[PDB]
């Protein structure tokens, strides 16, 4: 049948803040979702708490809910709305559990929601563990030997059972959240524990070691009339064991033969049937022994993931789009082919002509105490993609385009190193995210293709292909640039050798390479994808580089274009936001007349969707890769101040390369960024910046921080330091000196300035104190305490700041208020994390705006010249990834660790706060006992706080020093206990269950180091704590508020403003 | 260095590496879009005198093996490859692509631009070419080969590749546990088929032994008169090289079955044989079918199954007779893929049931004929 008639208006449920396993896929995801049924005439309802998603933009559907995804929130949403139907399979695990929980608690009986594109009942089949277990047991797939548990008894029963290693897996969770691999007993315990109490179902299914066995995964497609095809194949490079999302993936299969293909084939198909997934996609794991091509069949995720996105973007067939049109009645032969014109048909299995090589990016660096091996619990924050004609092609080029410094297989260890070897083996046979360039290294020092898989486990087949290429490079380490006829160059470069690689064993810059090139005429062509192998024509300019004949990029001569350069793959501090503004800045200027290039390789992102651009060249972000885009496009102009830190720090070479980019000058961003340059800047326009040096030496800066005053803060990573002693400390496990601004207020202004005039875009109040990262915390738009004259005279600031700077598109200033008085803190001449937020709140499309300033269409012209200012709040909340790496310290400070955010909207700041809070999914109650435990400074405050969480009913308890004060302020917590001093202590308590509240501030390495126990215990039984007493009170101002009460679309929102 | 060379009709030229045997090779050149079972398609008698271009770089990457191929030979003429792999790497390899092709003494070309070569066919059509492997590659004697090629159209290759003699096939479908089974014993089969081979797929006569035929494989030329003479449960008209057209023999012989209540069906070839004798028409096309992921609706059921397709000519469904029903569409070009006598137990698909390699999802064509045969036994 066609489309369904009984069902005018869906609700989708998104996928909520970003958080590692759980990512930009599903803005993706769900971005096509409601293009799609927007497209068929359906009423879109969606409900999302990110704000940084293009699935949010208003435009984007009918009634949009940037409100915490929590199922009374999305009741009230139902309740409003009416939905006829309900779609969760886009969100994620978020949805699927939402899904569920609304079922459960009976609320689609109550409004009539139909579920749409999975049942509840195939959803629990799949997530289920155990149901899983039985319906494989059913259709006779085979699965690893496994024992359900849900109890530690239970579970140490099924270890006893199946040995170690194990594996454990809780039901209703996904990137491997709460599992792991226990190698023993301790090991074992500790998962159990975490994965018991995570899962949604409270339960674990652990299984029998299959470590080493080849991981693959099959996505696949269902339809009503039961048409299903297999859409992509993926073998994984590291074997079972690492999970697939933390693991090198190559599309497609590589190492089965068409007879076991054929199988694994059969039993997807299987998989979902039995399952019952009938209207849509599903992603069914497998694992086979390389000795015997044993088939067992591991886990299938009912809805779209990770993977159907690399999927898509790998096959160029859009499987989410796809799928909301089949949950709504149509089925695949009746739809078209995006790719191929739409002269074919959306029933067919793609084949593809080249290889895609996905890369997990992790950010381990940035937690310091965290174990950093591998395993079956994802660690990555993010991902690349490569497209090449050959594998080694493919892979180079993901490597290089990575955005770790890699321009290949750099090496890790050195060659003349006794000790190299041991390091070697280790980092082979026990997997970190450098595996893949140790991997070199070990040819390099003599290891046998057997004896490196013989430690890792990786199909032989990929193992000799970077052997080969270290071969290859031993060559050209021996001939040097001399040797680089135009023959070899060319082989090179078809093994997908970077310039920049070439360069360093030449021991040349890598202009030189690239010089060499020019010389020999050796430039790559491009192909496309067609999801075909070139059987059918296409419309579409979907491309990607490689060095082979034909050229099939065919440049108009026609338009105008204009580039937009990417970010690569997310990492902290550079997630979605900054695709965000990629995006807008393409479909704005693209709906102005331009044609729309974009560069990048993020397959999670909305950026790298053929549908965002005129032509999209799926490539590694490089000076070198762009450098070859650019000499065949020749566009207009060329952005590079939307995508991060990644095109930034490419676009003074492009422009000296001959790039014409445009918005603000390379030379201005060098301005803001060089610390000096800016220094003189503010001098100059004589404004107010905290004390600095720059020292040298240790007992330099001793005597400099004398002159500075302390707090100081130590900028190389960085760090707070409070007294003399506490320099040399730092000095020992240790360069700019800057005085530290205690006690003050951090504020973000986001701003466009088109060189005639200022336009300013928001003004945030940033909750946590600076010293926290502008990037971890809360923030309100509009203030919530500042002054309004405090407030214009950052507002001043910044206006003087934009046209001294020459800023052209957007800009973020950050300053910090103590005592009244304004402290420039830095300028980012770009686009900041914060575009999207603001963008939301205020109903500006700012990256579109500052995308068309830059485009040469001046403010004015636009007709965005006056400052919005919302009659609602929006609040800023964040997510961190410490749930993830337990070993370390859950504080805040002066370095970013968030991986996503979310939005709170009220009539009130503490309506705005609880609603963002809760989105952050917060596990603050309003009643209970608090436990104060604060350092000296807050020790004054505390006592207000203290008073505030009594009015409301709660019971307080409180360490010794903190006890004193409240006992001199009138206030009688009950004592309790440090851990060295006795029982019970504030360990015990907290896990007991004791408290509800936990606000526990500190100041100073030792004090910090000593308090860790409070944080890491809190943590991990899920007792909300607030590390900042300004945290605190906002969460106390929240237990006033009701966000449950009212809900409101950002359509509204929008409409409210004047 | 080891040169190769494969130069088009058109005058194109495809500058690579030589991987399997010394020497020439000229037919017509085709793209098949199968990301895996190469050998399977290398041993595919069907592709006689045809080269080879795969449009999956990576060719070889689980070497090869016996149980793989479809017949007792490589028929492909050439072939054409992006990348072959520095090793195989599959528990069930035996022996590895280059060593196999030079066993089967095959000219084979790697590192050339197939993706070019692959969009020049699609959009110009099919063409005839020449590999040329060698020490010094001669271009212009290349072209001299690959324009001096007589071509496809109205060849009769089928009756190249066929049985010499009469012979009997008893054995079943492969398995990952057991492998390639023993052939079964005479009495252990309920039917006996009459295949007839115009140069028939290994797959094709195992999976009729695995539902319960015995079969007498004859040569293409048998008469319908000594095929009569063995008293047939059924006839199948198995697939093959060339253009069906000029297969009078065949296409007489099956009139004569179709006189008859006896069951026929055929595969491909068998098909488009099927369809001459019924008095239909059947055409060059363009590029031909060639992969294994193209989707086939039957047109009854309205139902989608992706197939494997391998064939250069097809049934004009303009031009068939009224007595020919058609069951089966292309939903990539609307050709047609399926056709029933609506007066007589015989049907042929254009596809491969059988597939190997492909999808599995065509195989009920069989359980029909298998229907027919019971049914006509009843009688
Ligand atoms: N029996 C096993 N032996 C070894 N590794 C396993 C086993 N089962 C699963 N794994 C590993 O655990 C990872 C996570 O398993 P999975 O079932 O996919 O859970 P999730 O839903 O969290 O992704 C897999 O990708 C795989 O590499
Ligand atoms: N001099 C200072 N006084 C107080 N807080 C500061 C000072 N310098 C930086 N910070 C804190 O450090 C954070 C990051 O510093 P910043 O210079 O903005 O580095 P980044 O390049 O990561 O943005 C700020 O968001 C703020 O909370
Ligand atoms: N790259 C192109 O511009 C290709 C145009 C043409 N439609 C083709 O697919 O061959
Ligand atoms: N595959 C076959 O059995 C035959 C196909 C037929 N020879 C053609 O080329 O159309
Ligand atoms: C992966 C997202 N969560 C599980 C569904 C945990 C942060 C939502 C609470
Ligand atoms: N915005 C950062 C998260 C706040 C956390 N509850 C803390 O106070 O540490
Ligand atoms: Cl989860
Ligand atoms: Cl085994
Ligand atoms: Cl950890
Ligand atoms: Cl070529
Ligand atoms: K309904
Ligand atoms: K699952
Ligand atoms: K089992
Ligand atoms: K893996
Ligand atoms: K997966
Ligand atoms: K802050
Ligand atoms: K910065
Ligand atoms: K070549
Ligand atoms: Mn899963
Ligand atoms: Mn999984
Ligand atoms: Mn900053």
């Amino acid at each position: 049948m066609p489309k369904r008639t009984d069902i005018k208006s869906i609700l989708i449920l998104g996928a909520g803040p970003i958080v590692i396993g759980q990512a930009c896929e599903f803005d993706y995801s769900g971005a096509q979702a409601c293009k799609a049924l927007r497209e068929e005439g359906y009423r879109v309802i969606l409900v999302n708490s990110n704000p940084a998603t293009i699935m949010t933009d208003p435009e984007m559907a009918d009634a949009t809910y940037i409100e915490p995804i929590h199922w009374e929130v999305v009741r009230k949403i139902i309740e409003k709305e009416r939905p006829d139907a309900v779609l969760p399979t886009m969100g994620g695990q978020t949805a699927l559990n939402c899904a569920l929980e609304l079922e459960r608690q009976g609320v689609l009986e109550e409004f009539g929601v139909t579920m749409i594109g999975a049942t509840a009942d195939a959803i629990d089949k799949a997530e289920d563990r155990r149901r899983f277990d039985v319906a494989m047991k059913k259709i006779g797939l085979e699965t690893a030997r496994s024992g359900i548990a849900h109890t530690m008894e239970e579970a140490l029963a099924v270890a006893a059972d199946v040995g170690f290693p194990c594996i454990i897996r809780p039901s209703f969770t996904m990137g491997g959240s709460g599992g792991g691999i226990a190698y023993n007993r301790e090991e074992f315990e500790e998962i159990c524990a975490r994965g018991l109490d995570l899962s949604p179902t409270k339960e674990l299914l652990i299984d029998e070691s299959l470590i080493g066995w080849k991981e693959y995964e099959m996505e696949v497609v269902r339809d009503k009339n039961d048409n299903c095809i297999i859409v992509c194949s993926i073998e994984n490079f590291d074997a079972m064991g690492i999970h697939t999302g933390d693991s090198i993936t190559v599309a497609p299969a590589q190492t089965l033969t068409d007879k076991e293909y054929q199988i694994m084939r059969n039993a997807s198909m299987a998989v979902l049937r039995e399952i019952g997934v009938e209207t849509g996609g599903s992603n069914v794991q497998f694992a086979v022994n390389p000795k015997n091509g044993r088939l067992i069949v591991i886990e299938m995720n009912p809805r779209v993931s990770r993977s159907s996105a690399l999927a898509s973007k790998a096959t160029g067939f859009p499987i989410a789009k796809v799928a909301a049109k089949l949950a709504v009645g149509y089925t695949l032969d009746e739809l078209m082919n995006d790719i191929t014109g739409g002269r074919t048909p959306a029933s067919f299995e793609p084949s593809i002509d080249y290889v895609v090589t996905k890369i997990p990016r992790f950010n381990f660096e940035k937690f310091a105490g965290a174990n950093d091996r591998l395993t079956t619990q994802m660690k990555s924050v993010g991902e690349v993609m490569a497209i090449g004609r050959t594998q080694q092609e493919s892979l180079q080029k993901a490597l290089r385009g990575l955005e770790v410094g890699a321009t290949g297989f750099d090496p890790k260890v050195s060659l003349d190193d006794p000790e190299a070897l041991t390091k070697i083996r280790r980092e082979l046979k026990d997997a970190g995210a450098d595996r893949i360039w140790y991997i070199a290294d070990a040819f390099r020092a003599g290891l046998s293709v057997d004896g490196v898989f013989n430690l890792t486990n990786i199909d032989r087949w990929f193992l000799v292909q970077i052997e080969e290429l270290v071969r290859l490079e031993e060559k050209v380490a021996e001939v040097g640039i001399t040797g680089l006829n135009a023959d070899f160059l060319r082989q090179l470069k078809r093994k997908g050798f970077a310039d920049a690689r070439l360069a360093k064993l030449a021991g040349v810059r890598e202009a030189e390479i690239r010089k060499l090139r020019d010389q020999y005429d050796l430039h790559p062509v491009y192909k496309r994808v067609d999801t075909c192998a070139a059987e059918f024509a296409t419309d579409t300019a979907y491309m990607y580089s490689t060095y082979e004949e034909e050229c099939e990029a065919n440049p108009s001569t026609d338009r105008e274009k204009i580039m937009v350069l990417g970010g690569g793959p997310n990492r902290i501090g550079q997630g979605i936001e900054f695709d965000y503004c990629c995006v807008h800045a393409s479909l704005a200027l693209r709906e102005d007349g331009y044609e729309t290039i974009m560069v990048n390789c993020n397959p999670e992102t909305v950026s790298t969707d053929y549908d965002t651009s005129d032509r999209l060249y799926f490539e590694p972000v490089t000076l070198e890769d762009v450098l070859e885009i650019v000499r065949i496009e020749k566009p207009k102009g060329v952005i590079v101040q939307y995508g991060g830190q990644t095109p930034l720090k490419l676009a003074r070479a492009l422009e000296a390369a001959g790039v014409p980019v445009i918005g603000t000058s390379p030379d201005a961003i060098d301005r803001a960024e060089d610390r000096e340059r800016f220094q003189h800047a503010v001098e100059r326009l004589k404004l107010k910046q905290p004390a600095n040096a720059t020292v040298t030496a240790i007992e330099m800066a001793v005597e400099k921080a004398k002159e500075i005053g302390y707090p100081l803060v130590v900028r190389p990573a960085m760090e707070i330091v409070y007294d003399e002693a506490d320099l040399r400390r730092y000095f020992q496990t240790a360069v700019l000196l800057d005085h530290f601004l205690d006690d003050a207020v951090e504020v973000d202004v986001d701003a466009i300035c088109d060189g005639e005039m200022v336009l300013i875009g928001g003004i945030m109040e940033h909750i946590e104190q600076a010293g926290v990262h502008s990037g971890d915390s809360a923030c309100s738009l509009p203030a919530y305490t500042l002054s309004q004259e405090i407030q214009d005279v950052m507002r001043q600031q910044v206006q003087k700041l934009a046209f001294e700077l020459q800023v052209r598109g957007l800009m973020n200033v950050q300053f910090a208020v103590k005592n009244n008085e304004v402290y420039l803190i830095e300028v980012n001449p770009r686009a900041a994390r914060t575009v999207p937020f603001v963008s939301k709140a205020t109903g500006v499309p700012l990256a579109k705006v500052a995308a068309r300033v830059m485009a040469g269409k001046s403010l004015a012209e636009q007709g965005v010249t006056k400052e919005v200012i919302p009659p609602y709040y929006s609040v800023k909340e964040v997510v961190l990834p410490f749930n993830k790496f337990p070993g370390v310290d859950p504080l805040l400070g002066p370095e970013m660790r968030s991986t996503g955010e979310v939005m709170g909207v009220g009539r009130t700041f503490a309506e705005a706060f609880a609603k963002a809070q809760l989105g952050s999914n917060s596990t603050m109650k309003k009643h209970g006992r608090a436990l104060l435990s604060v350092r000296e400074g807050d020790k004054e405050r505390v006592v207000d706080l203290a008073a505030k969480l009594l009015k409301q009913g709660f019971e307080l308890d409180a360490t010794h020093g903190t006890a004193i004060v409240l006992g001199e302020a009138g206030i009688n917590p009950r004592l309790v206990n440090k851990v060295h001093e006795g029982r019970p202590h504030i360990q015990d308590r907290i896990k007991n269950g004791e408290y509800t509240y936990i606000i526990n501030t500190t100041s100073g390495r030792r004090a910090i180091e000593d308090s860790r126990v409070i944080r890491r215990s809190a943590l991990q039984y899920k007792v909300h704590y607030d590390t900042t007493l300004n945290g605190g009170f906002a969460t106390a101002m929240a237990l006033n508020a009701d966000a449950t009460e009212k809900v409101i679309s950002v359509q509204e929102m929008h409409a409210q403003i004047k | 260095i080891k040169s190769a060379l494969l130069v088009l009709e058109d005058g194109t030229q495809f500058h690579g590496r030589a991987i399997g045997a010394t020497g020439s090779a000229v037919g017509e050149v085709v793209f098949n879009t199968s990301m895996t079972g190469y050998q399977e398609i290398l041993t595919d008698p069907s592709y006689s005198r045809q080269i080879v271009t795969l449009t999956y770089p990576h060719i070889g990457n689980v070497g090869t093996n016996d149980a793989d191929e479809e017949s007792s030979q490589v028929h492909a003429q050439g072939l054409v490859i992006r990348d072959l792999p520095l090793i195989a790497s599959n528990f069930r390899n035996t022996e590895d692509l280059s060593s196999y092709l030079k066993r089967h003494n095959i000219v084979a070309i790697a590192d050339i631009d197939t993706r070019k070569l692959t969009r020049l066919l699609r959009e110009k059509g099919a063409q005839n070419g020449c590999i040329i492997a060698g020490d010094n590659p001669d271009a212009a004697l290349a072209l001299e080969k690959a324009r001096a090629f007589p071509g496809l159209n109205g060849m009769d290759l089928a009756k190249e590749v066929t049985t010499a003699e009469a012979y009997s096939w008893t054995q079943g479908s492969w398995t990952l546990t057991g492998g390639l089974p023993e052939a079964k014993k005479e009495d252990e089969l309920p039917f006996h088929v009459v295949a007839y081979d115009f140069g028939a797929k290994r797959n094709i006569l195992r999976m009729l032994v695995d539902r319960g035929c015995r079969l007498t494989i004859v040569p293409a030329q048998t008469s319908a008169e000594d095929v009569l003479k063995m008293n047939p449960d059924g006839i199948f008209l198995s697939n093959g090289p060339g253009d069906p057209a000029p297969c009078d023999y065949a296409i007489t012989a099956i009139q004569k079955f179709l006189e008859t209540d006896i069951p026929v069906f055929g595969i491909s070839l068998g098909h488009q044989l099927l369809a001459l004798a019924s008095g239909a028409k059947t055409v060059k096309m363009k590029f031909g079918h060639h992969g294994g992921n193209h989707p086939v609706k039957d047109v009854e059921k309205n139902v989608v199954m992706i197939t494997a397709q391998n064939h250069g000519f097809a049934v004009d469904e303009a031009t068939l007779p009224a007595n020919l029903r058609v069951t089966h569409k292309s939903l990539f070009d609307g050709t047609l893929q399926g056709i029933h006598r609506t007066d007589k137990p015989a049907f042929s698909f254009q596809g491969h049931p059988e597939a190997s390699p492909g999808p599995h999802d065509a195989a009920p064509l069989f359980d029909h004929f298998i229907e027919l045969i019971e049914q006509y036994r009843k009688t």
